[PDB]
């Protein structure tokens, strides 16, 4: 037709992917599988693995974010006070 | 390996005494989620249409 | 910034509709109604509110009427064209003290009272704000602050000094229903049935909520184990590889 | 379960049954809700307090 | 940033022994808090293919490392969407996590800077 | 061959929604797309219905949505669907955008589907303003009136564009009938950008979160990702009806319920919540012209992230430094957003201009030298020579 | 490849307007669709524009297009551009449309890409009654109260529906401004159903004046026929101009120049010229229910025409029989529209229920007859046993 771009992805029987030999893959019908009361015994000790691995890049990020947070603010509140009322003085202009 | 020499899947098999169990409980959840969106769409496209009936300032008895 | 300037954070009181199952208290809104009518309304308008809203809700159909006709409305004009007048129906809304802005500032050392229609909502604090301003007036300022003339005190109004005096008194407003009329208790009422004004359909709206997030959680649940069951296959799915020669 | 396969037996429940049962549903949970929801709110209703007032 | 610049830096410290001693506990211990290992992945299969460099690169692979690592990719895959990790005796060993494509992108890198320096060379007389 | 495939309008939707080659191996994160469409169909939907019962005049615009909120049947749910929905068309773009920014999905060869995805949601911000502005409460005159200033910082033509914009001397009823009409129209612009946003990712497909080709092993996209959308579409919906009915409010401001003033800026004025940590970056700055070519910076600078993106590998998942500086970004993403919300006050102030450093240094040093060394340490890690 | 082959957005461009393969042999008829673009352009440019003027309150809206006309700047020109385009838009759509009828265009395989055409003629008809509700002058809500009352023949649930259009007792203003919100609306739906015109006009090309395959011979959109539609696009707006320029009103009706009155229907109230033979058709048949039905089966029944065409060649150009009555069809259809100006007097009641006659049966009788007569006419004349 109106010609095309070449892309890296084609479609089914051209994906663009290498040629596969070797790998033989198994399944089984959903059908046949156990009704879904699996999961747990078998799987709830598994998970709450990925995050393991993650909690520390999120929370270290978190904590010095929260602290630097909550110490501005609490200079803040002292500022405004009766008592930083001289030190406000000083760091305000 | 031998290819004939199919994997383990016993841990996912449901150890089959009854037979169509898990065709009967996906067909009530899929039945189940038909029912319940049907319900739904039908309340939402009401709601939208009965915002365009006489709103409740222009009904006036004179 | 100064505590005075912010003002004081007004505490939660425990509201009867605050919760996702309470409606209104409508014996409070009707209560609330009268204390509006005989206290506040000499200086706020209620320019929002119809008199229809009122019937099957804090009022009978034939109260609300006779409560519309005690006042005059302008209608259309006669067969020759001279302006007349009309006594109200429930179709109007309900009339406020002042013709224009200019005769409200006025009346009361230059301020202007807000119209009340959806004062809980165009307020930080809601029903726990306007109570709190109406039952904290302080018989005397804190020592060192020098309120301007015509001025009150009040520290839930930022800044202090508001314009509006304390105006609610014990018992001076007779109950139709009986209770004690408090001052804690008149301000309890006012703003329920302010916050009625403001959000009328507040007890509607949460009964649809119920059922809108009952379908939907069941949906949620449902979909989870209907997604579940069709990727079963792709889950469980084993792959192994013998290296071609 | 063998309570599915009495009603609809191993075939899935067709678009048909599904409108019909939730127009049926629709009138029932509406009333069920709007029950509890008065019921819990008993004294506050306009209900309630017209109950004591007359004139 | 081309693998001849990467390779160039790299080898550098790799040499100097006061650099060498200092750095590779730090990048082997980067290498395995990164995790890719127990995949099944090498580091290799982890580098962007969508240009013309990889392209050439995986094209020159042999036969037999290319099924392999078709097999290794694919079993990622199926891992990653049961979020599991393989079994640890499946995971890559540091001996096994060579950089076989290394050499073929080097010299596709080496062959394209050329053409690039031919098409604009100048003359003069 | 299948009917859905030989027809012309059908073959569409097959090769967009049906047979499409997923990779297996997508999280949950690539479902905020549809999640996208999704909201951009209730404000559209919600919106058309609201316009036929709303008055765009300066004097009836407030009363219009109050006659909205009393008189309309269902009113009050159209209006709270569309203010709330709006903010969560924002969490969820957020959410879209910091998953392209973890999986490196802004890298080629997916960059012009990056370009028009920034287009998109500059669009997508002038249309909620436009919008804001349509209540006419105390917050839309004020947004009005600082936001269409902005452009008087233009060099000696740029009161004369304010004026041109405004329709007048201030901000008065031609304004709020232009932004009215121009509200009614860019939702319908910004789905013809959807439509080129979603051509540009049908010809490359997907990314995935392993960063590597996705075909070697593709499903399609009928069954189990219609599927797997329908879990989040609902959990979506749930908690967007836990707010419209339980907690309309939550997400918005009490002046807006105030009438606009031409003679008062209440001294509460706070931007919407979406917008704060542009707002933020704009007040760091001490200088009128420098406070809004850097807030606009702050938009143009995601164009940048191919080009200093140094890495040899696309996304973060195996990248123990970048995950790290991410998550910096993250949170100080929210913090600039919580300094918008604060007082122009001590403490305040500096933080606020160290966190505007910061979110531009991510994409200008951070990134390029971050992953300029994660380059050399996975090389150096495994090269015995 | 060049780029605007290799470019995902470019493409569409090439393969649409530059590249485009077209039959040598197309004559200026085939001019008129890019004119029908212009005009669906000029058409929402105009009314975007007025909409920033404009109030849809029914106390207003007379006034605000007065306000338009006269304190707007350029404003008589965006309104009478409007008015005028809205005119010179159906001008055009039927001769686009005659085009098809006479040319065989209709036929195998295009039936898709008449089908979709019918839909957008239908759209295009509803969006210009919306607007011209907007004006609120007399036949505006005259109109509005005729038209939404057609609706009130259907059976038990009629009255329901108009009511509900309505948003109450009578036209008042909940209908004004809905239809306002409507009228915004419906252009862009039928942009969306212009791409699917055009989508499947691509798939099979254009046919030509001879109705055979142009196959053997294309020549490229550009160059040949982008400057060849300038042509006509010039012409188009030369003529538009004069229009606009020097006679802005002949084409409407003086009664619109009167605010709508409730009360009171002129006697000398017409339909806008567009209208005329579809108003004839219904006005001709003495039931209510039967006048409404066979009206709307006035437009429908051009969905029958690839049926009963039974020719075995595409269009007219080579058949004398077919030609002639093409043109009994054109000149009746003129008529039909001189008798809705028409009084409902004598002569005109007759020969309007005559030319309703021949109105259907030119589908449904002689082009089949017709057809099948040319087709054996062709034969006996060249067989010789
Ligand atoms: C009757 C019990 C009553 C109520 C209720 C009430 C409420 C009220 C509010 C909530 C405000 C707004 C305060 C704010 O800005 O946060 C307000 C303001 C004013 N009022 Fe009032 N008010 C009640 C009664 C009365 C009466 C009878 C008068 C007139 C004598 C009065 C006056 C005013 C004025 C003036 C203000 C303006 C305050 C300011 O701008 O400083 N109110 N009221
Ligand atoms: C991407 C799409 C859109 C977004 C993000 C959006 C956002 C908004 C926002 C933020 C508001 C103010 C909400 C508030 O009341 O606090 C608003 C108001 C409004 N919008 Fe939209 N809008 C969109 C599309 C539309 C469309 C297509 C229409 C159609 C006319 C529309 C009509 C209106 C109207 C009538 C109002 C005033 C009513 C109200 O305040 O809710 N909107 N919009
Ligand atoms: C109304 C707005 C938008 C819509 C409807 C939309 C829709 C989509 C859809 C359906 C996908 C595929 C599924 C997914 O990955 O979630 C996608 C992918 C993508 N979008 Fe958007 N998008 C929108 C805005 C944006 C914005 C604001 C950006 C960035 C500034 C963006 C960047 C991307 C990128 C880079 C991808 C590819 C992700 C990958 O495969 O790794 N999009 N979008
Ligand atoms: C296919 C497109 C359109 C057609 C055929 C069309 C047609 C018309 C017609 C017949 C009128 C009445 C003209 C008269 O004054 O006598 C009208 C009025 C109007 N239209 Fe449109 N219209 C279209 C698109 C638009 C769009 C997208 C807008 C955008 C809001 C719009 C806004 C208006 C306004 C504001 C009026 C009232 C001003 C006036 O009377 O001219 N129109 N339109
Ligand atoms: C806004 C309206 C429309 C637009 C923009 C449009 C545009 C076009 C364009 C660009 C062409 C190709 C050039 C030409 O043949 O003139 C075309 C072809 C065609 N259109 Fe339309 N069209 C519109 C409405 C309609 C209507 C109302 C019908 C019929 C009920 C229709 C029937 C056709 C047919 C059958 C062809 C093919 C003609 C042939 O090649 O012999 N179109 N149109
Ligand atoms: C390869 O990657 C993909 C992928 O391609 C797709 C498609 C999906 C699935 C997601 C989608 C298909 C999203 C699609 C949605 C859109 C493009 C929507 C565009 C926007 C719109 C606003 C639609 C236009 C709507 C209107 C004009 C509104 C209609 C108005 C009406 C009916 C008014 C009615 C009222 C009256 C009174 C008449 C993926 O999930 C995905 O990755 C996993
Ligand atoms: C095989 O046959 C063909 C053929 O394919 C083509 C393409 C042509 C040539 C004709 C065309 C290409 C027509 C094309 C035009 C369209 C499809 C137009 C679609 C309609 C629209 C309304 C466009 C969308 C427009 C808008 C949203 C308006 C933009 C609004 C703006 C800028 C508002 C600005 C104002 C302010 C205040 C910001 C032929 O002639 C032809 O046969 C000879
Ligand atoms: C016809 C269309 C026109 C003229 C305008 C469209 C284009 C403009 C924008 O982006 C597209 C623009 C919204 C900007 O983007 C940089 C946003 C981040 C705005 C950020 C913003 O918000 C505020 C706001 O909301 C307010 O409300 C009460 C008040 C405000 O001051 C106190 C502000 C403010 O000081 C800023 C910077
Ligand atoms: C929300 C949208 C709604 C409810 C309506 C849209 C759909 C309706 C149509 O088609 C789409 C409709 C326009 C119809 O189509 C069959 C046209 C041919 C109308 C023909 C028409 O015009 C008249 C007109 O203009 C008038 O003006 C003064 C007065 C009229 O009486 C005297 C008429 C009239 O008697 C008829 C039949």
């Amino acid at each position: 037709g109106p010609p095309s771009g070449k892309t890296y992805m084609g479609w089914w029987g051209h994906m663009g992917g290498p040629k596969q030999k070797g790998i033989t893959s198994y399944a089984v019908s959903p059908y046949a599988q156990k009704p879904l009361q699996g999961i747990f015994h078998n799987a709830v000790f598994n998970s709450f693995r990925r995050f393991k691995s993650q909690f520390l890049y999120v929370l270290i990020p978190a904590g010095i974010y929260w602290y630097w947070w909550k110490n501005g603010n609490e200079y803040n509140e002292f500022l405004y006070s009766k008592a930083g009322r001289e030190e406000l003085e000083r760091v305000n202009v | 390996k031998s290819t004939y020499r199919t994997p383990n899947f016993d841990d996912v098999l449901k150890e089959n005494n009854d037979a169509d169990k898990g065709r009967s409980y996906a067909y009530f959840m899929v039945g189940a989620m038909g029912l319940l969106s049907s319900a739904g769409a039908k309340s939402t496209v009401e709601t939208f249409i009965s915002s365009m009936t006489a709103t409740a300032d222009v009904l006036a008895m004179a | 910034m100064t505590a005075a300037e912010h003002g004081l954070h007004a505490p939660a009181y425990a509201w009867s509709h605050n919760g996702p199952f309470e409606t209104f208290d409508h014996a409070s809104i009707r209560r609330g109604y009268q204390v509006y009518r005989e206290v506040c309304a000499a200086c706020h308008s209620l320019d929002r509110v119809a008199w229809r809203t009122l019937v099957g809700v804090s009022h009978t159909n034939e109260e609300v009427r006779n409560m519309a006709e005690e006042f005059e409305y302008d209608d259309e004009p006669d067969e020759q064209g001279n302006p007349k007048k009309r006594p109200g129906k429930l179709s109007d809304y309900i009339p406020g003290p002042y013709p224009n802005e200019q005769a409200a500032r006025a009346a009361n050392q230059g301020a202007l009272p807000p119209d009340l229609s959806l004062i809980v909502k165009a307020r930080h604090g809601g029903c726990d704000y306007i109570f709190s301003l109406l039952t904290g007036y302080p018989d005397e300022p804190p020592a060192g602050v020098a309120l301007p003339p015509g001025s009150n005190y009040n520290p839930y109004f930022p800044g202090g000094s508001i314009a509006m005096a304390r105006v609610l008194f014990d018992d001076m407003v007779e109950y139709e229903d009986g209770t004690p009329a408090t001052t804690s208790q008149m301000a309890k009422d006012v703003t329920t049935f302010l916050n009625w004004c403001a959000e009328p359909e507040h007890d509607e709206r949460k009964r649809l909520g119920l059922k809108t997030v009952i379908i939907l959680s069941s949906l949620y649940l449902l979909s989870i184990w209907v997604k579940k069951f069709k990727w079963a296959g792709i889950k469980t799915r084993k792959f192994v590889f013998n290296p071609p020669k | 379960s063998s309570l599915y396969k009495t009603f609809f037996k191993r075939n899935a429940v067709f678009v048909g049954t599904i409108f019909a049962g939730a127009f049926v549903f629709q009138t029932v949970f509406d009333t069920a809700i709007t029950s509890w929801y008065e019921n819990h709110n008993k004294g506050k209703l306009w209900k309630d307090v017209k109950a004591r007032i007359a004139a | 940033q081309s693998f001849t610049s990467i390779a160039r830096i790299g080898d550098y410290i790799l040499k100097s022994p006061v650099l060498s001693k200092l750095c590779v506990p730090v990048a082997n211990q980067f290498i395995n808090l990164a995790g890719y290992k127990k995949l099944g992945l090498k580091f290799d299969d982890l580098i962007a293919e969508e240009n013309p460099i990889m392209q050439t690169a995986l094209r020159r692979l042999p036969e037999d490392e290319s099924y392999a690592r078709a097999y290794r990719i694919i079993r990622a895959h199926q891992t990653e969407l049961t979020h599991h990790l393989l079994p640890r005796n499946e995971w890559i060993k540091a001996q096994e996590d060579v950089p076989y494509l290394l050499p073929y992108i080097l010299e596709a890198e080496a062959a394209a800077k050329e053409k690039d320096e031919l098409d604009n060379i100048e003359v003069s007389k | 061959m299948a009917f859905r495939k030989s027809n012309v309008y059908l073959s569409l939707v097959n090769s967009y929604i049906i047979d499409s080659p997923q990779p297996s191996s997508i999280n949950y994160w690539w479902n905020m797309g549809s999640l996208l469409g999704l909201c951009l169909v209730i404000q559209i939907v919600t919106g058309i219905f609201m316009a036929m019962h709303y008055s765009s005049n300066i004097e009836l615009a407030f009363s219009s949505v109050e006659h909205i909120m009393r008189d309309v049947h269902n009113g009050y749910i159209l209006r709270y669907l569309h203010a709330n929905g709006a903010s969560f068309f924002f969490m969820v773009m957020f959410m879209h955008m910091a998953k392209g920014l973890y999986y490196g999905s802004y890298r080629s060869p997916r960059v012009t589907l990056w370009n028009v995805g920034v287009i998109i949601f500059t669009l997508t911000i002038a249309t909620a303003f436009l919008g804001y502005c349509c209540v006419y409460g105390q917050m839309s005159h004020w947004g009005a009136t600082v936001i269409t200033n902005l452009f008087s910082a233009i060099p000696f033509v740029g009161n004369d564009i304010v004026s041109w914009l405004w329709g007048g001397f201030s901000v008065s009823n031609p304004t709020i009938q232009r932004f009215f009409a121009l509200h009614y129209l860019v939702p319908f612009i910004i789905a013809a950008m959807v439509i080129m946003h979603l051509m540009a990712l049908h010809i490359h497909g997907s990314s995935n979160p392993l960063g590597i080709t996705g075909n070697l092993d593709r499903i399609p996209m009928h069954s189990y990702f219609i599927f797997k959308d329908l879990v989040t579409v609902f959990l979506f919906m749930l908690i967007l009806a836990l707010f419209v009915f339980y907690s309309p409010n939550t997400l918005g401001h009490p002046d807006n319920y105030i009438p606009g003033n031409p003679l008062v800026t209440p001294a509460s004025i706070v931007p919407e919540w979406y917008l704060l940590p542009f707002y933020a970056i704009l007040r760091s700055i001490p200088d009128k012209l420098l406070g809004v070519i850097t807030m606009f910076a702050a938009i143009l600078v995601l164009l940048v992230l191919p080009f200093t993106d140094r890495s040899v590998v696309r996304g973060n998942t195996f990248k123990v430094l970048s995950k790290f500086f991410f998550f910096i970004f993250v949170f100080n993403f929210v913090l600039l957003g919580q300094i918008g919300a604060c007082h122009v006050e001590v403490p305040y102030v500096l933080m606020g201009q160290i966190a505007t450093f910061i979110y531009f240094a991510y994409f200008l040093i951070i990134v390029p030298v971050i992953s300029t060394i994660e380059n050399v340490l996975f090389y150096i890690g495994r090269v015995n020579k």
